[PDB]
C-alpha cells in the first residue's frame, strides 16, 4: 500500500509500506524522507495518536490513508554548547548524530562555520566521524567550544 | 379571461421561485461541505494542544531539576568554605 | 376547456415542491449557524498552539539561564581548582 | 451597560456585566475577580484575533451579548518554587498580591496536602495565611520551604 503524510501547514509526502508495518517503523520512514527524528513526531488516525508498538492493521490503516503529523517542540534528548563567552546555547539531537551534524546545529543556531568549530566535552576533543553515543554522551551533558 | 392568466403567471411565478430555491440550496451545501473540511483539522488542533503543554511540562521539570542541583552546591559551597577559612 | 384544471394540478404541485425547498433550506441554516460557532473555534484553538509555543519557548530560556549559571560557576571553579592542587 | 460572554476551549461559560469604555485588561481582572485567574495567564479572542489591553470593548466592535474566547496560558509571568524536606522542589505560578492561602493551594494542587497541614518557611520565619507574597519581600525565582504543621 501507498498511505499519505501530511502536516497542518502544507507538504503531503506520500511512503510505501506493507500492513504488517508498526508505529516506529513509520516514524523512522519519516526521518529518512524528511529528515526529522523519530521522537519530534507524533502521528494521528482517526482522531487518536498511533503508539509505536500497534501495527497499521491494528489501527485499520488501508491504501491511501491519511496521516496526520505534528511536531514537538523537542525531541527526547538535548545538550549545550558553552560558547567562548559562556553563553550556553542549547540544542536538539539523538545519539546517532555525528558530530558534524552537531556543529551544522551550531552554525545553524549561531553562525560559527564548522571548519572553525572545536567541541571538548569534559576532556577529549570530538572528531566529525563519530556520533555523540561514541563519547557517551548523555542528555543535559555540556560541550565547550573553540 | 383573466382567471386563465392569474394561473400561468403564478405558475411561472412559482418555477421562476424553484429556481432560487435550488441556487440557495447548492451554494448553502457546498459551503457546508468546504465547512466539513476545516472541521476535520480540529482533532490534531486538539492534540497540538496537548503534545505542546507536555513538551512545556518536560521544559519546567528539567527547568527544577537544574534549580535543585544548584540549591545543593550553593548549599555544600558554604561547608568547603567554613574550613577553608579556619585553617588559613 | 379542461386547461383551467390542468394548470391548477402543476400549480398545487409546484407550491409543494416549493414549500419541501424551503423547508430543506431551513434546515440548512439551522446547520450553518451551528458550525458558524464551531467555525469560530479554529482561529482560537490556531492560537492555543502560539501561545503554547511560546510559553515553551520562555521556559527552555528560563532553563538555558540555569545552565549558564551553573557552567560560569564551574568555570570559575575552574580557574581556582587549578591553583589549589598546583601549589601543594 | 452590556454584558458578555467568556468561553474557553474546555467548555464552561460564563458572564460578565461590561460597559463598552471598560479595557480588555479591565475584563481580565473581572476574569480574574470571578474565576480566580491571573491576567497575565489568560488571552482574549474576540473575530479571530487576540484583544490587547490597551483597547476597549468599543474599539474591537463588541456589543451586547458577544462571545469571547480565552486561551489559558500554561505559564504565567512570575514563578517562585517550593523545596520539600526531602529535596523535591517544585514550582508554583503566583504574583506579588498572592496570600499565603493563595499559595497553599496551589501546593495541594500538586503535592495534595491540605493547607492546614502545610507550614511555609522564608529564610527562617515562618509565613502567615493572612498576609501576602509581597509582605514577605519574596521575588521571582525564590525558594520555600515547606514543612508539615
Amino acid at each position: 500500500m501507498q498511505i499519505f503524510v501530511k502536516t497542518l501547514t502544507g507538504k503531503t509526502i506520500t511512503l510505501e509500506v506493507e500492513p504488517s508495518d508498526t508505529i516506529e517503523n513509520v516514524k523512522a520512514k519519516i526521518q529518512d524522507k524528511e529528515g526529522i527524528p523519530p521522537d519530534q513526531q507524533r502521528l494521528i488516525f482517526a482522531g487518536k495518536q498511533l503508539e509505536d508498538g500497534r501495527t497499521l492493521s491494528d489501527y485499520n490503516i488501508q491504501k491511501e490513508s491519511t496521516l496526520h503529523l505534528v511536531l514537538r517542540l523537542r525531541g527526547g534528548m538535548q545538550i549545550f554548547v558553552k560558547t567562548l563567552t559562556g553563553k550556553t546555547i542549547t540544542l536538539e539531537v539523538e545519539p546517532s548524530d555525528t558530530i558534524e551534524n552537531v556543529k551544522a546545529k551550531i552554525q545553524d543556531k549561531e553562525g560559527i562555520p564548522p571548519d572553525q568549530q572545536r567541541l571538548i566535552f569534559a576532556g577529549k576533543q570530538l572528531e566529525d566521524g563519530r556520533t555523540l553515543s561514541d563519547y557517551n554522551i548523555q542528555k543535559e551533558s555540556t560541550l565547550h567550544l573553540v | 379571461g383573466m382567471q386563465l392568466e392569474d394561473l400561468r403567471q403564478q405558475l411561472q411565478q412559482a418555477e421562476e421561485a424553484l429556481v432560487a430555491k435550488q441556487e440557495l440550496i447548492d451554494k448553502l451545501k457546498e459551503e457546508a461541505a468546504q465547512h466539513a473540511i476545516v472541521m476535520e483539522t480540529v482533532p490534531v488542533l486538539k492534540a497540538q494542544a496537548d503534545i505542546y503543554k507536555a513538551d512545556f511540562q518536560a521544559e519546567r521539570h528539567a527547568r527544577e531539576k537544574l534549580v535543585e542541583k544548584k540549591e545543593y552546591l550553593q548549599e555544600q559551597l558554604e561547608q568547603l568554605q567554613r574550613e577553608f577559612n579556619k585553617l588559613k
